[PDB]
């Protein structure tokens, strides 16, 4: 299983995650690849940032879900 | 305005429910800002009832 991580700018990242994993884990991996602070990056999905430390089951996240990431730094 | 449409597109995919009309309205007013506009939109989807 893997979920897509599309950035506000224009870049998607594939991250492998277990169905019974956790959103927090996803943030950690994304941070490892890009190297962006978790606080700065906003993991938006289903019209709202996913809560850290929450199993996919709750949000009922499917496979290859396109999660949006918006950087807090700069921008508006 | 010059390339806000791209940002608007992000909004469309960002919120699979908000009408394009609303996205365009807020986007235009908020000086085509995504961080602030979206930031507020995130909390909005707190709970229907």
């Amino acid at each position: 299983m893997q979920i897509f991580v599309k950035t506000l700018t224009g870049k998607t990242i594939t991250l492998e995650v277990e169905s019974s994993d956790t959103i927090d884990n996803v943030k950690s991996k994304i941070q490892d690849k890009e190297g962006i602070p978790p606080d700065q990056q906003r993991l938006i999905f289903a019209g709202k940032q996913l809560e850290d430390g929450r199993t996919l089951s709750d949000y009922n996240i499917q496979k290859e879900s396109t999660l949006h990431l918006v950087l807090r730094l700069r921008g508006g | 305005n010059d390339d806000h449409e791209s940002k608007l597109s992000i909004l469309m995919d960002m919120f699979p429910a908000i009408s394009k009309s609303k996205l365009q309205v807020h986007l235009l007013e908020n000086n085509n800002d995504l961080d602030l506009t979206i930031g507020l939109l995130l909390k909005e989807n707190d709970d229907k009832s």
